[PDB]
């Protein structure tokens, strides 16, 4: 059995377990949570003994099984440099999402945790399968318990919030299918190894591109294609926000690296003025909602929107640092919006009651931890040096203006705006005045399970901004086999 | 009122009051002079001409190892 | 075998009046039909286009003999329905194989069970059903004009009689009149279509047709403009019998009208039959060069039909607020798909065509028996609803409204989830067998270039999927409005059980409560099997999806 | 303290020669052409799969 | 010069760094192609690496000086600037060029 | 990984578990486990009988794919005058 179909497995088992365990002993339901967070750890265990063992310069996919049993749909799995970061996340990220729902979750806490133990089979076989049209079926497959999770768990305006994600991520993926599906009739297949070699002529790129980008502008989200997430970002409960926004917005980043770099390279160099507009547009202007966003989850929300606008012109960018850029911000963006989300979402809304911006205000007097934690991940939020925030904008922005100056130009602009809505929320939030009048009872501040979900985050951006070098060493080899190029002295040797 | 019991907070009406007309603000949007001229303004006009600017100047220019004697200049 | 079974089926009821012999006929129904697959297992040893038999009047091919196999199955599924009692008493202490193999449960069961429930008193209920089975089977095997009128009669025929079956109810005998009469319009379509056949090509035989039709197509005195005229007027008719748009307005009334039970046979057997039928008039029509008859194709009706039951079936469908109309609305949109793959004529979309239409039967067969499944299990449930309480109908067709499955998910969990996998199936999310076979259409269509239709296809899928999404809304974000009935388990209320041996002497009593009456295990059964093949259909999709691979290179084997 | 220990116990030594444990690693995760061998048989297994069924496909009606 | 590493060895190409005569069924030997047309861009990006830090010492070296006495290495490092690059393989599997075109 | 015999038996035990599960019935007592057992020979049963309608299929997908190119090579061959 292969180190990639146990990472699958290992949560299916947990779901088996929480489902049957009444049958083998009333059963609390923290037994429920122990075994799921325990399930966690195990995957997350397994992650790093693939780490460990993966080879940084290998062009050959890793830790496959063969089959020889071909069948019209057979799950391949294997890991290469540009997924391996993805899956590490996913595995980090689950454990976390878990402790931070512990005291949230009162009702129905069984249907809460097979959900999320689902999920995280279906994201991690999103960046392992080896084939375009599974990766489609895995990218889809999240939807019903994405729809469930926030329908059964979320706030007031749950109803309205499931319908959008669902629809919106569906009508986009509609696209792609047809896009992939015209792939499979050219080719003959959509596994990497054989589609990867073939040459698609220009016009068909051209309308391959069209379909693919609609789906991952849908997904990025991009401005403008961009309010199911304002929806279900928000109204989801904390651990599917933490999902939502650390793994379920990096499906797309991905998806740029295997199904329009190596296959359209032609449309992807010949329309990147157009999704550089659309990029430069989206980060002005989602940074000047945010400033305006009342709702704390909705401005934590928004800032993810400028963020992967940031990623999505990288990860055009052709350079090398652009592409290393967009993989490293992805990342960030996990821990700070984990971090961001679990801060407000979590601390702020777990006791008042209430997401709104005006009813806060001067939270350090009473509450120092939460705001020395928060303080550390609205610089994370603004791409601070010693983040890891800052190495990705940094790269990820020098490929766009190496790529498009006038595009990187406006982009950069992020350094300016990602900074005031950063420092305005916080700022009302933990300081600007004595604690809140509106506050009858005083808050204790961060317990012992805030404080170190908090601390694990802002760990891995803070250890990441100094050593980045820990994710780059295994990106570096891999991701040049995705740029499309030559020198003039140095192409085509004899 | 949102599953554990939260803090006791002196909710102000007018405050909340405010906070759901901007969540309901969307079922209110009409078509009018202003909201046309502003819509098409923010999604055709600055767009298009961003897309304009980086269209006309992909291509223009490299900084890679330009000596004196040479042009930033491309085409 | 069918017709012997009908025949010495009707020959046993004819001597009987006895209401309590309905279960038991309609077991036997059952096992003649297992007989009538083992004959027809027996008969796929050949590689054939086409076996004329019977004088040339009738015909088999490996593609009729595999669906005559398939309609006996899904008509073996659905007589569970009158062939076992909903609800069953199971205890811990009567579980094992000797208890069941030789010990007896001795309780009073006429309430628990409904004994004399409706559906289990119609003694000729389970020989009406072999009648449209028969009329079925006929109509795929038919290689001749008179037989293919005299077949879709008599399956019209019987499934007006089903619709009218329970005939001490208003609103099933408003629908087998409605169905009754449309229906005989669209068979005059179909008389007039052979009709004018006939009367141009003075042939009969379907053989003699395609010949005329293929030496026809060569790129003046009598050129051949009938044939697709002919068939567009015939194709009619059929396309009302499918229900598909614009001829689809009948089935929201009918299929809501009928009860439930009735509703899962009539709104399944007949789509199968006329389907399979279409699929090989289709291909021997299709004129290779392009010459002037394409431009008059029949077919083109298909694909009108096609565009209309998309957009039709899933608009209509966001209003609805009664289930069974709109699992008619979500049938209509589903016949759309069908339409497209049988439209367009390449080994793809016939394969895309033969996959789907198995796993739509399967799928709508799946909802129907939940849907029942559920109406049976509120038996030990009460609601104070006011608007549950004026509906009418109720013990023909106990779910009537979407918000009678408000909460139905803190009710029975795992029941409402395997009614999540089957509409999540409908909309199409992989790895649902519903996606992968959107997925095969819209295949088949891109790469013969109906693209046009192929996005009409996917933008109606989101609109589609709102209603299907409302479904489990209801089922899932909301408590319920069911409470279990206080005095089912009042802690005072227990009726006695006494368990016996072979030799029926008394080896323990027990006394038991509401909550020792559960769904009897066919119906959990045919749901769990279901349920588990729409859901994990990718590890099993070999042997499944490379039947229709052969079917269709045997059709198509130049 | 941890960090310096375990620093320098994981050194090379004075000599660029690995460590005990050093070998351990390296011969683990060896797959001297594991990876290329089985991804090679995949590829062409699929490559046929995909010849196959061009042929069935695109075959004269 | 510096012997090559048993660890070099075990990754050092054993094709030539280009695409002419590859037979692209040939999974084995596309993917041989393609590792070595990426390994010797960066060996050449490499190079440039090792010139800038010799360039670094000799201008930390001699100070005020450096304008005349790091000429050597100050053209090496523009050289390799102006055309070591990393590109990637895929232009080139995709691309035939002819020199006597 | 996708034995049949052993994914079949699988399946079988799958469908007991559904089906207790919806009748909303105890998934183990020990009166009840010889279903298990049972389901899954079910299961197996069902998988080498389907191992054998796939040896079937595969040998007429194999003559026919040997057909479609002996119909292409003989028009080929034809078309050389
Ligand atoms: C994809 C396709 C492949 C999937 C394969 C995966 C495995 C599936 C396994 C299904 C096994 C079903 C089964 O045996 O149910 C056990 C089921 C156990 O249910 P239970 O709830 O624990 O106990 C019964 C309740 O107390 C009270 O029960 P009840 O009164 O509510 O129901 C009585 C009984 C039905 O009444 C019967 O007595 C069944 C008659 C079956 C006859 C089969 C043999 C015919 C030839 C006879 C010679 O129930 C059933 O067995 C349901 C049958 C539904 C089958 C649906 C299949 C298609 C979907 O029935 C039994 O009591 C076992 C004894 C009889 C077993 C049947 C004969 C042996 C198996 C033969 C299989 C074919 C070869
Ligand atoms: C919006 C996302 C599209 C989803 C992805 C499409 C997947 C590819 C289909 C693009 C399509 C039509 C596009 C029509 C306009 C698109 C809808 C208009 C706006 C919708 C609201 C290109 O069709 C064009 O293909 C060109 C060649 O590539 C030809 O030159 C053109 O003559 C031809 O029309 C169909 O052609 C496709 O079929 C294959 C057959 O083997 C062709 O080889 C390719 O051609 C392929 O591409
Ligand atoms: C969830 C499971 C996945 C789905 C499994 C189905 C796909 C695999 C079975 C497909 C199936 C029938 C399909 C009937 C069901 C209809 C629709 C099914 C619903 C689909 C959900 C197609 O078998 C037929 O396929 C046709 C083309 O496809 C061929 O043309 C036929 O020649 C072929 O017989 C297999 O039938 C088979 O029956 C068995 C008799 O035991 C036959 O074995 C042998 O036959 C005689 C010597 O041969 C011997 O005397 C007999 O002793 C021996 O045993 C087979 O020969 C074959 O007849
Ligand atoms: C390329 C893509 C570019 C797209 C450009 C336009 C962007 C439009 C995005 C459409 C995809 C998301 C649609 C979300 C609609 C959900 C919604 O309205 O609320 C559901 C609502 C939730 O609204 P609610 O919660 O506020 O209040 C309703 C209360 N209940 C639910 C009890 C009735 O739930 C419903 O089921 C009611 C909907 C009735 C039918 C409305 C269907 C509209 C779907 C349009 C899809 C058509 C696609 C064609 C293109
Ligand atoms: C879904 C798959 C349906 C398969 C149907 C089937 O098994 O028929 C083949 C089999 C073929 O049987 P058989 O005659 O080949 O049995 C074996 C014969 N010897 C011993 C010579 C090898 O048909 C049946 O036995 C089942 C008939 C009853 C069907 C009841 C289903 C409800
Ligand atoms: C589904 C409903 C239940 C099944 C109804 C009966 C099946 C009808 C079709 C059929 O008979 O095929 C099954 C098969 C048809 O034969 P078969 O060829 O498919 O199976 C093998 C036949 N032998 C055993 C000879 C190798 O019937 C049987 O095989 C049953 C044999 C046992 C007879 C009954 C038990 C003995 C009782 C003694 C008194
Ligand atoms: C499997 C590998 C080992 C994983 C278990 C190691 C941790 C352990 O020893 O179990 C301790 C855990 C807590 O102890 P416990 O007494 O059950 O506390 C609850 C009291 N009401 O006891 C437990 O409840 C652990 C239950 C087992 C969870 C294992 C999850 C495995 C899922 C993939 C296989
Ligand atoms: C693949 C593996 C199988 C898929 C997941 C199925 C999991 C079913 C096993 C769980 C069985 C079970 O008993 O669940 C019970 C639970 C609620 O029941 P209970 O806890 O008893 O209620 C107590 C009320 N006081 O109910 C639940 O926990 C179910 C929670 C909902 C299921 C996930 C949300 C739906 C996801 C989409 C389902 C349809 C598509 C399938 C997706 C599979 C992945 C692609
Ligand atoms: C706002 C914060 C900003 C932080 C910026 C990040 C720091 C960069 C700027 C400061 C740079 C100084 C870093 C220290 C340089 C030397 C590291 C060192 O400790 O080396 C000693 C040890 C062995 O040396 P070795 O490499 O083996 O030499 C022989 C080689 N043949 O090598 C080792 O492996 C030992 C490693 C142990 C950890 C190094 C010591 C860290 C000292 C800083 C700690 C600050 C936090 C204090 C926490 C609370 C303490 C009360």
């Amino acid at each position: 059995m292969s180190l990639l179909y146990v990472l699958l497995i290992i949560p299916i088992i947990g779901i088996f377990l929480i489902s049957t365990i009444d049958s083998f002993y009333f059963f609390n339901v923290s037994y429920y949570k122990k075994i799921a967070l325990i399930t966690t750890i195990l995957n997350l265990i397994v992650s790093l003994i693939i780490y460990i063992l993966f080879d940084f310069s290998n062009n050959q996919f890793q830790f496959i099984q063969e089959n020889l049993d071909l069948s019209f749909y057979d799950i391949y799995l294997g890991v290469d440099g540009v997924s391996i970061y993805f899956v590490l996340l996913t595995t980090i990220i689950m454990p976390i999402a878990l402790v931070s729902n512990w005291n949230s979750i009162t009702n129905n806490i069984k249907s809460y945790l097979i959900i999320m133990l689902l999920l995280e089979t279906l994201l991690l076989a999103v960046f392992l399968v080896l084939d375009v049209l599974l990766f489609y079926i895995f990218f889809e497959s999240i939807l019903p318990p994405l729809f469930i999770l926030i329908g059964l768990f979320g706030s007031s305006n749950k109803v309205r919030a499931s319908f959008y994600i669902f629809l919106y991520t569906l009508l986009g993926s509609l696209f792609l299918l047809l896009s992939i599906l015209t792939m499979s009739s050219i080719v003959g297949t959509t596994y990497f190894d054989v589609l990867l070699k073939s040459s698609f002529e220009y016009t068909t790129q051209l309308f391959l591109f069209f379909g693919i980008f609609i789906a991952f502008a849908v997904k990025t989200p991009v401005w403008g294609l961009n309010s199911w997430l304002l929806r279900a970002h928000v109204e989801s409960p904390l651990g599917g926000s933490i999902v939502l926004a650390a793994i379920v917005l990096k499906l797309s980043l991905y998806g740029v690296f295997r199904l329009i770099l190596p296959i359209l390279p032609q449309a992807s160099l010949n329309l990147t003025y157009i999704v550089y507009a659309i990029g430069a547009i989206t980060v002005l202007y989602a940074s000047f909602s945010t400033l305006r966003t009342v709702d704390v989850k909705e401005l934590i929300a928004y800032s993810s929107v400028a963020h992967a606008a940031i990623y999505l012109m990288g990860v055009f960018s052709n350079t090398i640092q652009g592409l290393e850029g967009a993989i490293l911000l992805g990342l960030a963006h996990g821990f700070v919006s984990s971090g961001l989300f679990i801060c407000a979402g979590g601390i702020l809304y777990d006791r008042t009651g209430t997401r709104l911006i005006y009813f806060f205000r001067g939270l350090t007097q009473i509450m120092p931890l939460f705001s020395l934690f928060f303080f550390i991940l609205c610089l994370g939020n603004a791409g601070t040096p010693l983040t890891l925030n800052f190495v990705g904008e940094f790269m990820s922005l020098y490929g766009t203006l190496e790529r498009l100056p006038i595009a990187g130009m406006l982009a950069s602009t992020s350094i300016i705006f990602s900074a005031a809505y950063s420092i305005y929320m916080y700022n009302r939030i933990a300081f600007g005045g004595s604690v809140s009048l509106y506050f009858i009872d005083c808050f204790r501040d961060l317990t012992k399970r805030e404080f170190f979900i908090l601390f694990t985050l802002v760990s891995f951006t803070v250890i990441l901004g100094i050593y980045p070098s820990f994710v780059l060493d295994g990106l570096h080899y891999n991701i040049s086999s995705v740029v499309y190029g030559i020198e003039p002295n140095a192409s085509y040797l004899t | 009122m949102a599953g554990l019991q939260h803090y006791k907070i002196a909710m102000d009406p007018a405050l909340v009051r405010l906070g759901s007309m901007i969540s309901n603000r969307y079922k209110y949007f009409r078509w009018t002079k202003r909201t046309a001229l502003v819509s098409f303004m923010y999604v055709v006009v600055v767009p298009s001409t961003i897309g304009y600017l980086a269209y006309k100047t992909d291509g223009l220019w490299d900084l890679r190892a330009k000596r004196r004697g040479d042009l930033i200049s491309e085409r | 075998m069918i017709m012997i079974s009908i025949l010495s089926l009707l020959l046993s009821t004819s001597v009987t009046l006895r209401r309590d012999m309905s279960i038991l006929f309609n077991r036997i129904s059952i096992i003649a039909l297992a007989y009538c697959i083992l004959h027809d297992t027996m008969s796929l040893s050949f590689i054939s286009k086409g076996i004329g038999l019977h004088g040339g009047l009738l015909h088999i091919t490996n593609l009729t003999q595999i669906f005559h196999i398939f309609i006996f199955i899904i008509s073996i599924l659905i007589l569970q329905l009158t062939s076992f009692y909903p609800r069953k008493v199971w205890i811990p202490e009567y579980s094992s194989l000797k208890d069941i193999f030789f010990n007896k449960i001795l309780y009073y069961r006429t309430k628990i069970i409904n004994k004399m429930g409706e559906h289990m008193k119609i003694i000729e209920y389970p020989l009406i059903l072999l009648f449209v089975i028969s009329g079925a089977v006929f109509l795929i095997s038919t290689n001749d004009l008179v037989s293919i009128f005299l077949s879709i009669e008599l399956q019209s025929y019987g499934l007006y009689l089903l619709s009218t079956i329970y005939r001490n109810s208003e609103l099933s005998t408003t629908g087998g009149l409605i169905y009754f009469l449309l229906g005989g319009l669209s068979s005059c379509f179909i008389l007039l279509g052979t009709s004018l056949l006939y009367v141009n090509s003075g042939t009969t035989s379907l053989d003699g047709l395609y010949i005329l039709n293929s030496i026809s197509d060569v790129n003046s005195w009598y050129k051949p403009y009938y044939l697709n005229f002919s068939l567009l007027i015939f194709s009619i008719g059929f396309l009302f019998k499918v229900s598909a748009a614009p001829f689809h307005f009948w089935s929201p009334d009918v299929y809501d009208a009928i009860p439930t039970i009735v509703t899962t046979f009539v709104a399944i057997i007949a789509k199968i039959s006329i389907f399979i039928f279409l699929l090989e008039l289709v291909y021997y029509t299709n004129s290779n060069a392009n010459s002037y008859l394409s431009e008059f194709s029949w077919t083109y009706a298909l694909l009108i039909s096609s565009l209309l039951s998309l957009i039709i079936g899933t608009v209509v469908g966001l209003t609805q607020f009664r289930i069974k109309r709109l699992l008619a609305y979500s049938t209509i949109s589903h016949v759309g798909f069908i339409l497209l793959a049988l439209s367009v004529s390449s080994i793809e979309s016939t394969q895309a065509f033969i996959f789907y239409l198995i796993q739509y039967s399967i799928s709508n067969l799946n909802a129907f028996f939940i849907l029942i499944t559920i109406g049976f299990s509120l038996y030990g449930y009460v609601t104070n609803n006011k608007e549950y309480k004026s509906l009418l109908d109720k013990n023909n067709s106990p779910i009537q409204l979407i918000s009678q499955l408000k909460g139905y998910f803190y009710i029975n969990p795992l029941l409402s989830l395997s009614l999540a996998i089957t509409i999540f199936s409908f909309v199409g999310v992989p790895p649902l067998v519903g996606f992968f076979a959107k997925q095969m259409v819209l295949s088949a269509a891109l790469d013969n270039g109906y693209i046009f239709l192929s996005l009409i296809a996917i933008i109606t899928s989101v609109i589609g999927a709102v209603y299907y999404l409302n479904v489990i809304k209801e089922i899932f974000f909301y408590s319920p409005e069911h409470e279990v009935n206080p005095v089912l388990n009042e802690s005072d209320s227990n009726f006695s059980l006494r368990i016996l041996n072979e030799k029926n002497v008394l080896i323990r009593s027990v006394l038991l409560k509401g909550r020792n009456i559960f769904i009897s295990s066919p119906f959990s059964i045919t749901i769990s099997i279901i349920t588990n093949v729409i859901l994990l259909f990718i590890f099993m999709n070999k042997e499944w999806l490379s039947m229709g691979t052969i079917l269709v290179q045997i059709l198509f084997s130049a | 303290a941890s960090s310096f220990v375990i620093y320098n116990i994981s050194r090379p030594g004075p000599n660029g020669e690995p460590s005990s444990l050093h070998k351990w690693f390296s011969k683990i995760s060896d797959y001297k052409d594991e990876w290329e061998t089985r991804n090679t048989l995949m590829a062409a297994a699929l490559e046929q799969a995909a010849h196959d069924k061009h042929l069935l496909l695109t075959a004269e009606r | 010069p510096t012997p090559e590493s048993e660890a070099f060895l075990a990754k050092k190409p054993q094709v030539p760094p280009t695409f002419d005569g590859v037979d692209y069924e040939d999974n084995k030997r596309l993917k041989q192609a393609q590792d070595a047309i990426i390994r010797e861009q960066w060996v050449q990006v490499m190079m440039g690496r090792l010139v800038r830090e010799e360039l670094s010492k000799c201008y930390y070296r001699e100070g005020v000086n450096h304008l005349e006495k790091c000429g050597k290495l100050r053209e090496r490092y523009l050289q390799l600037l102006a055309n070591a690059k990393v590109k990637g393989y895929l232009f080139e599997q995709q691309n035939y060029w002819s020199k006597e075109n | 990984m996708v034995n049949r015999i052993l994914f079949w038996t699988g399946f079988g035990l799958a469908v007991r578990f559904w089906q207790l599960g919806i009748e909303m019935r105890p998934f183990f007592n020990r009166k009840s486990l010889w279903a298990y057992p049972l389901f899954g020979g079910v299961g197996a049963s069902f998988g080498y009988w389907l191992q054998s309608i796939d040896e079937k299929q595969t040998k007429m997908l194999e003559e026919r794919k040997q057909a479609i190119l002996e119909k292409r090579a003989r028009r080929a061959q034809r078309q050389a005058e």
